[PDB]
């Protein structure tokens, strides 16, 4: 979780962790005991709309998860402060990887929100990391 | 079990043995004591339950009515000259304002 | 059984977790959510149409609520 | 109450956002519905009825044993239960001797097996 | 079975780093072999092309 | 009671207090009703003094009444005695009165001590005759003891059935103010 | 809902983020929750819930860990006893044993202190530590079945990846 | 290879222990009330009282046998999902496992069972305790005082459903609801005329503690509406409230520890309760209130420090250990060697969340199996010599060589000799002790270990020796083959738990 | 792991070889020692009857039995502990583990490691052989 | 080689039937797109039916051997030694010699489940059966 997989090694598979900034961990913390309440819509707006659209034949069902794009967008802009855009579109490179990974694991390949709260830290710690 | 005739029912049949066994007397005395008592134990099991689902809809509805009795008294109990403060006069405003339409 | 048919928690619990709290809440908790975000989810709708119309409430904008 | 997928329009979203948002495959919807992208419901009652089975017969066998050795070594004193197990049959005195050991035998057999992973396939 | 499958998992994970380290030196020699015998490919092949 | 964007949200329930008042009455009233209920199936003239508990020493049932009921008044688990004390001590502290949780312990534990120094008295030498005596021999209503029963029952297993009956004072409670 | 009591302190408490004052002694419940309550009592209060608990197993495995590095090290001196002579033992064990001894003691080791008294950092570099070599003996799938339940078709693509990737290693230059 | 099948089938096997238990009791409830209209033991060949015994004491046996396998079934499950949430290394897949519900039986109180290896533990000794304390209650249940038969019955049903509940409410009305039991056979069942005084204090003391273990568990509930520890750790207590709440806890549990001075009461009870329900008062009891305390310590963060409570915890030892000298009667001295096990195996917890909780677990372990020891040495000694003083009784071994014998070998793993549990949690605590304070470990280790030891030693060594020269044509006879085998059964459980698996300990 | 010694030199072993000295090394456990061996196992048999015999005789005489009973049931016991003791990877004094024994306490890892050696293997014979024909090819010049 | 000769052995056992249930199993444990979700979720209920080895098969076993005896014990009147020797030891062999409890009705479901894909003639199965196999 909190590693860095070594540059150069001997092997493929070589990795360091690493402990993050006090004032960085506290950043998390506070967004994610003050945004709480968004990931857990979200996984419910998702779970809904499996149930609802997730049926081929369904008449939304060509809109896919677009109904939590609006969950996604205030998630991102609570635990970004609001302050490199107002939805998770218009983040920063830094952590588009991570964003997307996100994405991934929460709209195509259902993991548990775990997974996808992980890779949203993960973006978050991207995104605190480059704008201290 | 789930009916509520029949836990009334098995309550007036323990009602009755507790009772005859308490008295010393031995058991198999009255007969009809147990019917009788298993009915009326059944009848007021089964009325006990409906009483308590309206009282629960009931309550919820006096709770949705002093809903807005707790508002109102919080803004009345708003403190001498508290009234006019910043984060009281959005409230005092509508309420006094927005909140006299009779 | 029927005597706990009436709510998830068992009976003890709620005579006793239950201290003051608001009934309708511990009974039936969406509703009062749902009626707690009366004058919310009409402004939420309202900052939905004016983004739809292209104008993003900023204020309104962590009014997205999903229960 | 205001998320729902009414008011929506697909012009009023970018391809790449459709895209992180377009919906699964049909069979990832389904067990996600289901709630069985690892295991079935199936396999979980079969584990459930598995267990019940294990737990009544664990139960019935270790009672039988507790009750048939009480009921065969308690008689009395040492020399009366000599006596009177000597005074038995001889497919008495085995059902009394076979009997209560038989049964805590394999209750502790049936035990020991759900307790290990030994039916694994990935075995060579 | 206490024996068998109830091993200490600090014990478990040191059991598992000794060997995995066992098997990155054996790796590392089978690489160094592999070398060894590509070098020596090589240098038959620049010796038939000369 | 907080105000959010002028829109309150109120998670306290404000009739709370007066059904736990109505629930503590109706305890202590029916503990008091069980507790009369024995001296009412004796000769009453037979129970003079405190040390005059001896005489609860009778068949069998009466005395183990008499025990759980002394147990009930004193407020000890799991009767319906402890039930008050323990939704007074729920509620003084929703409501923030460390001083008063000390001094209702405090009383709590005398209160305690004096319905137990009874308990001391109880024991007697042999079976007493503290029952009336109608057509020469000794007479047992019979309505009585499936009153007292009926009390003994409500009050040995009455906890797990609290949630009814704490319902219904809240219902009440409800439109006392509203 | 988290409820909470009424604080006595007749204290002025001051939030710049609001630009707001507000009394120690006056406080909601929520603000209690958002300024008194907002204590952090974690290590590693960043992390989600499943998150915290796997960190919390993998701290105790990894003092247990350290600790087994500490008892590898007094057995390999236990060795060394009987395989050493006493008239070679000590510049043998001076060779490099004792650093390493040195090194795994009661300030790195939890050992027989009840409490192993660490700084938050330092809980997360062991358990780095411990995560780093929990990535090498994974990544050869050493985990089944000692350290690792894993059913019969992982267990099979695993074995199989782990073939893949083993060529691959063995089949690069040496260093 | 770890299924699904194994934690299906440990919560298969609670649930039916549980519901065994209760189907039991219903039955059992049922003969002894339909089977008379006065319900009193009948005094014939061809009674219920019988009937309701053996089936009380073969349904125990059976359930201690279930839970046995069951305990190792749990044991099992929970080591595979420690490995499992420690297992998965890639942050791709999450351990989610989501099992279904049994349609045999329900939830008890429609709770989910939540499982602690502490839980199990006190579980196996709780039923051990309460079999050895019904074994010693043969002599003690007659006419019309039969209803009591059944009291151990429901304190383990009390205990299992206590032991496998989430929620702080259920926990705190099960610890409450022991009380009424333990009044009930101390009213009852002692045959002492001085135990009416002695129950009256005891029921005191303990309702003092329940008070404040409940003024405590009122203020915690108040403070969060929620019956979750995982809701309670989702909070945060302020200073004021967390030292309030750890001082009320402590004070709770140390009422019912017994701590120093409140131990009037369990001295007072011990030397006067039967013995039976002394073996299940001591044995029991304080291991409930102790296993409380731990889980709502952990569940509470305190930055607060625990001086006072290891203070208060050494002192009581101490206090405890210095009496034995002056204790001639056999009952009092264990009493007072209880009392300083308690108050040192209090002492460990007193870290926190720290690594003392097995040290704690396992000396609470040792205590039970030596207490109930020593208090069936004290009843076949009261009955046999129809004393509890040494000055009457002396010379046992020259009249009762197999109880003389017996008695030496309990000192000797009293001593805490090496090959007993004493001594593997005697060293875990006082590691821990001399790495927080080694001149406090160093002297708590001289006090109890030599000067304590020594007085139960004297004390028990004068009665162990000697020539009964006294009442010659009322001597008493050797001990039955029941007790024989219940003190192989208690040294073995002493000796054999030592090998148990270290994944726990 | 390290090796944790002083490293010393082929030569300096070549000489001191040269001295008559020796480097002791693990030896195998006889088969009265072992209990993976059929002496121990035949032994285990002859104990079990001999036990038997013995309280039958004791069964005519008085003597004590429990002794020998305790014995033919630790026969299995004493078997089952010697193995336990074996298989354990854990070492205090004796003999390293094997990579062999290491790998075969993990299935899966043991498995894919023979696979990748033997599919090493015969790379490495392949471009042995190739090496071969090519010294073949630049001798005929 | 060794890649190879485990080809020819996953081949030859696509051939086969006996194996078929163990491949399709494996295929299907793959959560891969060959088989439907529907399809997938009856075939592993069919063989964990049938794989399931209940404990009531050694539970009916030992209680055919306590009834014996107890039938023997109780209800014959001075019986011959012999013959009960005989007749344990006759019971002790026929219980050897009776299959588990053996199921089929759960196999020909599996059967059916399994051949719409036509697993053996199946570009894709190969694929997925070459990276996994027991």
């Amino acid at each position: 979780m909190f590693l860095n997989p070594v540059k150069d090694s001997e092997f493929d598979d070589e990795v360091k962790g690493f402990v993050p900034s006090e004032g960085e961990v506290r950043f998390v913390a506070n967004k994610n005991k003050e945004c709480g309440y968004y990931l857990q819509g979200i996984e419910q707006c998702r779970r809904k709309m499996v149930q609802l659209a997730g049926d081929s034949s369904s008449q939304f069902h060509s809109l896919g998860f677009l109904p939590c794009k609006r969950l996604v967008d205030a998630h991102y802009r609570c635990m970004t402060d609001d302050k490199f855009g107002s939805t998770i579109e218009e983040v920063p490179e830094i952590g588009l990887d991570s964003a997307q990974k996100f994405f991934d694991c929460t709209f195509q390949q259902l993991k548990p929100m775990q997974s996808c709260r992980r890779f949203f830290d993960q973006v978050v710690r991207d995104v605190y990391r480059a704008n201290g | 079990m789930s009916s509520m005739l029949i836990w009334g029912a098995c309550f007036g049949l323990f009602t009755r043995a507790a009772a005859c066994k308490a008295s010393m007397i031995p058991l198999t005395t009255s007969p009809w004591k147990y019917p009788k008592y298993m009915i009326v134990s059944a009848v007021t099991f089964y009325y006990f339950d409906w009483y308590r689902r309206m009282a629960l809809e009931q309550l919820c509805y006096n709770e949705e009515k002093l809903e807005r009795y707790q508002i109102r008294a919080k803004l009345q109990s708003l403190k001498i000259g508290e009234e006019l403060s910043d984060a009281y006069r959005e409230s005092f405003f509508e309420h006094a304002v927005q909140k006299n339409n009779i | 059984g029927v005597w706990s048919n009436i709510h998830p928690t068992d009976k003890v619990t709620l005579s006793f977790a239950n201290i003051g709290r608001p009934f309708r809440l511990i009974y039936r908790p969406e509703i009062f959510l749902r009626d707690q975000q009366a004058k919310f989810i009409q402004l939420e709708k309202e900052h939905i149409e004016k983004s739809k119309k292209g104008e993003f409430v900023e204020t309104t904008s962590p009014l997205v609520l999903w229960n | 109450m205001n998320i729902s997928y009414t008011g929506l329009k697909l012009e009023d979203y970018s391809d790449e956002v459709i895209r992180k948002y377009k919906f699964p495959n049909s069979n990832e919807l389904e067990r996600f519905l289901n709630r069985e992208q690892t295991l079935t419901v199936q396999q979980h009652k079969s584990a459930i009825k598995l267990a019940q089975q294990d737990f009544f017969a664990v139960a019935g066998l270790l009672s039988v044993g507790s009750l048939s050795y009480i009921f065969y070594n308690s008689v009395g004193g040492k020399v009366i239960r000599d006596r009177i197990r000597a005074s038995m049959p001889f497919p008495k005195r085995v059902l009394v001797q076979v009997l209560p050991f038989v049964a805590l035998g394999t209750a502790l057999i049936i035990s020991r097996r759900g307790i290990e992973g030994h039916n694994h396939g990935y075995k060579q | 079975y206490q024996g068998l499958n109830l091993a200490n998992p600090a014990e478990s994970l040191f059991s598992l780093n000794t060997a995995a380290e066992e098997i990155e030196d054996k790796i590392r020699q089978i690489r160094i072999d592999n070398d060894k015998l590509l070098q020596r490919k090589a240098q038959l092949e620049e010796e038939l092309a000369s | 009671m907080s105000i959010f964007s002028n829109i309150w949200i109120n998670n306290d329930l404000n009739s709370y207090g007066l059904s736990i008042l109505l629930l503590n009455i109706i305890n202590y009233l029916i503990v008091f009703m069980l507790i009369l209920s024995v001296i009412l199936l004796t000769n009453l003239s037979k129970f003079k003094s405190l040390n005059q508990f001896k005489e609860f020493n009778s068949y069998n049932f009466i005395l183990y009444s008499l025990i759980f009921s002394l147990l009930s008044m004193a407020g000890i688990p799991p009767l319906l005695g402890f039930t008050g004390k323990f939704l007074a001590i729920l509620y003084s502290s929703f409501k923030s009165q460390y001083l008063l949780i000390l001094f209702m312990t405090i009383l709590n534990i005398f209160g305690m001590y004096f319905y137990i120094q009874n308990l001391r008295f109880v024991v007697k030498k042999n079976k007493s005759s503290i029952l009336n005596y109608k057509n020469y021999y000794v007479n047992i209503n019979y309505s009585i003891t499936l009153n007292i029963i009926l009390l003994n029952f409500f009050n040995f297993f009455g906890i797990l059935f609290l949630s009814d009956l704490i319902i219904i004072l809240n219902y009440i409670s409800s439109y006392i103010y509203i | 809902a988290f409820g909470g009591f009424r604080q006595t302190d007749n204290s002025l408490i001051i939030d710049d983020r609001r630009k707001i004052i507000l009394n120690t002694r006056s406080l909601n419940d929520f603000q209690q929750k958002i300024y008194l309550r907002n204590f952090f009592t974690n290590y590693r209060p960043d992390l989600s819930s499943y998150d915290y608990f796997a960190f919390k197993e993998k701290l105790r495995i990894g003092e247990l860990f350290l600790n087994e590095y500490r008892k590898r090290i007094n057995n390999e001196v236990r060795r060394a006893a009987i395989l050493t002579p006493t008239s070679s033992l000590r510049e043998k064990m001076n060779h490099k044993i004792a650093d390493q001894i040195l090194d795994l003691s009661s300030p790195h080791v939890r050992g027989a202190h009840f409490q192993a008294v660490r700084s938050w950092t330092d809980a997360s570099k062991i358990v780095n530590y411990v995560e780093e070599k929990q990535t090498k003996i994974n990544k050869y799938g050493l985990q089944f079945p000692l350290l690792g339940n894993m059913t019969e078709e992982q267990c099979a693509s695993k074995e199989d990846e782990v073939y893949q990737r083993l060529l691959k290693e063995m089949q690069k230059p040496p260093k | 290879m770890f299924n699904l099948n194994t934690i299906y089938l440990s919560r298969i096997f609670i649930e039916f222990n549980f519901y065994f238990l209760f189907f039991l009791f219903l039955i059992s409830s049922i003969i002894f009330y339909f089977s008379k209209i006065i319900s009193i033991q009948n005094l014939n060949q061809n009674s219920v009282f019988n009937f309701l015994k053996l089936a009380n004491i073969f349904g125990i046996l059976i359930s201690f046998f279930i839970h046995i396998i069951s305990f190792w079934f749990y044991c099992i499950y929970s080591y595979n999902l420690s490995l499992n949430i420690f297992s998965d290394i890639n942050l791709y897949n999450s351990n989610s496992i989501e099992l279904l519900n049994n349609s045999l039986l329900p939830n008890y109180f429609k709770s989910n069972i939540t499982i602690d290896f502490f839980g199990l533990i006190l579980l196996t000794l709780a039923y051990i305790v309460g079999f050895v304390s019904i074994l010693a209650l043969d002599t003690r249940l007659y006419w019309k005082n039969i209803k009591y038969i059944f009291s151990f019955t429901i304190f383990l049903l009390i205990v299992y459903v206590y032991v496998t509940v989430s929620n702080i409410l259920l926990f705190f009305m099960c610890y409450e609801l022991l009380l009424i039991p333990s009044f009930l056979i101390v009213y009852f069942v002692s045959p002492s005329r001085r135990a009416i005084q002695a129950s009256l204090y005891f029921v005191i003391w303990t309702q003092l503690g329940s008070l404040l273990v409940l003024i405590a568990i009122s203020y915690i509930i108040s403070i969060t509406n929620t019956y979750e520890f995982n809701d309670l750790k989702y909070f945060n207590f302020t200073n004021s409230e967390s030292t309030i709440i750890i001082f009320l806890i402590f004070l709770g549990f140390g009422f019912k520890a017994p701590i120093w001075p409140f131990h009037y009461w369990l001295t007072k009870t011990h030397v006067e309760a039967p013995s039976g329900f002394s073996i299940y008062l001591s044995g029991f009891l304080v291991k409930t209130a102790l296993y409380g305390f731990y889980k709502f310590n952990t569940s509470i963060f305190i930055d607060i420090d625990s001086s006072i409570f290891i203070a208060i915890c050494i002192m009581g030892v101490v206090d405890s250990s210095l009496k034995m000298w002056g204790q001639t009667d056999l009952k009092k001295l264990v009493a007072y060697g209880t009392i300083q096990e308690m108050n040192i195996i209090y002492l460990a917890f007193c870290w926190g969340d720290s690594c003392a909780i097995l040290g704690g677990i396992l000396f609470s372990a040792t205590h039970a199996f030596l207490s109930a020891l020593m208090f069936f040495l004290v009843d076949c000694i009261y009955r046999r010599y129809h004393t509890r003083s040494l000055v009457e009784v002396n010379g046992i071994l020259h009249i009762t060589p197999n109880l003389g014998l017996s008695i030496l070998f309990m000192l000797v793993f009293f001593s805490g000799i090496p090959g007993t549990i004493k001594f593997i949690s005697e060293f875990y605590i006082f590691s821990g002790l001399l790495e927080a304070s080694p001149f406090i470990c160093f002297i708590l280790m001289l006090v109890a270990n030599v000067l304590g030891l020594i007085g139960f030693s004297k004390s028990w060594f004068n009665a162990t020796f000697g020539m009964p020269k006294k009442n010659t044509k009322y001597l008493p006879m050797d001990l039955s083959f029941k007790e024989s085998y219940i003190i192989l059964y208690c040294f073995f459980f002493l000796f054999i738990f030592s090998y148990f698996s270290s994944i726990f300990f | 792991m390290q090796n944790a010694y002083p490293e010393i030199t082929d030569q300096h072993r070549e000489f001191l070889k040269k001295q008559g000295l020796k480097v002791y090394e693990p030896k195998p456990l006889p088969d009265q020692i072992n209990p993976f061996s059929k002496t121990y196992w035949i032994t285990n048999a002859f104990i079990i009857g001999v036990s038997f015999l013995a309280r039958r005789h004791a069964l005519k005489v008085g003597a004590p039995r429990i002794f020998w009973s305790g014995c033919i049931v630790g026969v299995p016991l004493a078997a089952i502990i010697s193995r336990g003791k074996s298989d354990q990877l854990d070492e205090l004094v004796g003999a390293r583990k094997t990579l062999e024994q290491k790998l075969e306490y993990a299935p899966i890892t043991r498995r894919a490691w023979e696979r990748a050696l033997a599919t090493n293997q015969e790379y490495q014979n392949e471009i042995k052989t190739q090496i071969q024909d090519l010294q073949a090819e630049i001798a005929a010049k | 080689a060794s890649q190879l000769q485990r080809e020819q052995k996953l081949v030859q056992s696509l051939q086969q039937e006996s194996l078929q249930p163990h491949l399709f199993k494996i295929i299907v444990d793959s959560q891969s797109d060959l088989v439907c979700e529907a399809d997938r979720r009856e075939y592993i209920k069919h063989y964990t039916r049938a794989n399931e080895k209940s404990s009531t098969s050694q539970l009916l076993q030992v209680g055919a051997l306590l009834g014996y005896i107890y039938a023997v014990g109780r209800y014959v009147s001075n019986p011959s030694t012999r013959k009960f020797s005989y007749g344990l030891a006759a019971l002790l062999g026929s219980f050897s010699l009776l299959n588990p409890s053996k199921n089929l009705h759960h196999n020909h479901s599996l059967r059916e489940i399994y051949s719409k894909y036509n697993i053996s003639t199946n570009p894709q199965a190969l694929e997925i059966l070459k990276s996994r196999i027991y």
